DNA sequence: CTAGCGACTAATTTTTCGGTTCACGGTCCCACAACTAACGAC
DNA sequence: GTCGTTAGTTGTGGGACTAAAGGATATCGTGAACCGAAAAATTAGTGTAACGGGTATCCCACAACGCTAG
RNA sequence: GAGGGUGCUUGUACACCCAUAGGGUGAGGUUAAGAAUUACACUCACUAAGUGUGAACAACACAUACAACUUGUGGGAUAUACGCU
């Protein structure tokens, strides 16, 4: 999707271009992502997925660290406590799937 | 994170592992919750494509 | 092609209520298959229109390696990228009452 | 309207490795095969 | 007294045992001798310079006037 | 099928034709041979080409698209094909 957009913003023309300029964290990139987020949810999941409440959509929003930030609320949904658990994070693609 | 990586040779699977670029697993407990939703699109772009 | 300049299919995603969603076919599964060919054709038409807008500046330069910055063309890519997406913009044609949608098998 | 005037390519040889030959003192559960003690018929 | 039948063991065999990450290993024992195969290395043999016209192209410089009389 | 003729000049292509045109010949000198005859990268020269009108191998009228349109003269130099050693 970045690549999309720095396609059509006339960056770039090339698929491998675009992948560099990403690859050097560019400001643009943050500024493309901001807006391509929007709209676009990823899929949370805990292992191990007892009820269907361990996959969940949410709207993402960028944020420092390497931490996925997650709402307290759904913690009992996903038994997600915070003393090292991990949570995978899949990303729809077709309009159908968002 | 993966976007796109390395492949298996019999597979044609993503690999497993940070070392290997690999993806994550969407195994059969996750396909139950999906198919508990309802997501026949969803389901079908993790399946196939 | 709609007015995309005044639309008001939200941004980012949101808490939509299922009952109005579904209330015109009686099935939530329904409505998000004739949302989502919406979508479709909605997200074709947006590409022709911005491909239609993006040609105008076609700055014709040879070199490939350098980057160039077309103040233009960035502004044209950023009004469209700032748009409620197409799914977005189906729901809320759905929502108003505005989708035309049959079966073929149950009218043949 | 015209004329005067300011050294590379082909042929032959040689050698290390492989092939061949000789051949005496845990658990729990569900089926399947025996299987046997009792029961009924000639 | 003897033979087939049925039910209840009894021993034996085949099949199950969350999900997520990761994912490094070490691997004996010896009998000889000759022939064939092909892959490789070493060795043996031949050589130009300017010229006539005539004409294709190149670089390099210059021109492409003005006036008077019969 | 190259290459050409007319379509102002050049280039591309284009309609109409010519095109064994790297061919069909003529004359002069020379050479070889008993002759017929052959020969010359010896010399010079001729011969094909849009449509209509027109007796006409007279003349006249008509005949496609884009781009370009500062040439001519001379000198120096190089190379190509051919001939001789
Ligand atoms: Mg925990």
């Amino acid at each position: 999707f970045i690549i999309r957009k720095l396609i059509e913003r006339g960056i770039v023309k090339t698929v491998k271009s675009a992948k560099k300029i990403i690859d050097k964290k560019e400001p643009v990139v943050w500024d493309i992502l901001e807006n391509v987020l929007k709209g676009h949810p990823v899929l949370l999941n805990r292992a191990p997925t007892l009820h269907r409440l361990g996959i969940q959509a949410f709207q993402p929003k960028l944020i420092e660290g390497k931490a996925i930030r997650l709402h307290p609320l759904a913690c009992t949904a996903f038994n997600a406590d915070f003393d090292g658990d991990q949570m995978a994070v899949h990303l729809p693609l077709g309009p159908e799937a968002i | 994170a993966r976007s796109i990586g390395p492949y298996s040779l019999i597979t044609q699977q993503p690999l497993g592992g940070k070392a290997q670029f690999g993806g994550q697993r969407f195994g059969e407990m996750e396909v139950w919750a999906l198919e508990a939703y309802g997501a026949s699109a969803t389901l079908r772009e993790i399946l196939t494509v | 092609m709609q007015d995309l300049k005044n639309t008001k299919a939200p941004v980012s995603t949101a808490t939509l209520n299922r009952n109005e969603f579904d209330s015109k076919t009686g099935n939530i599964y329904e409505a998000i298959s004739i949302a989502s060919k919406r979508a479709v054709q909605i997200n074709s038409d947006i590409k022709k229109e911005l491909l239609e807008k993006l040609e105008e500046f076609a700055t014709y330069s040879d070199s490939l390696e350098e980057v160039f910055e077309n103040k233009e063309q960035i502004e044209v890519s950023k009004f469209y990228e700032k748009l409620p997406k197409p799914h977005a913009l189906a729901v809320q044609e759905w929502l108003e009452d505005k989708i035309y949608y049959r079966n073929t098998e149950k009218d043949a």
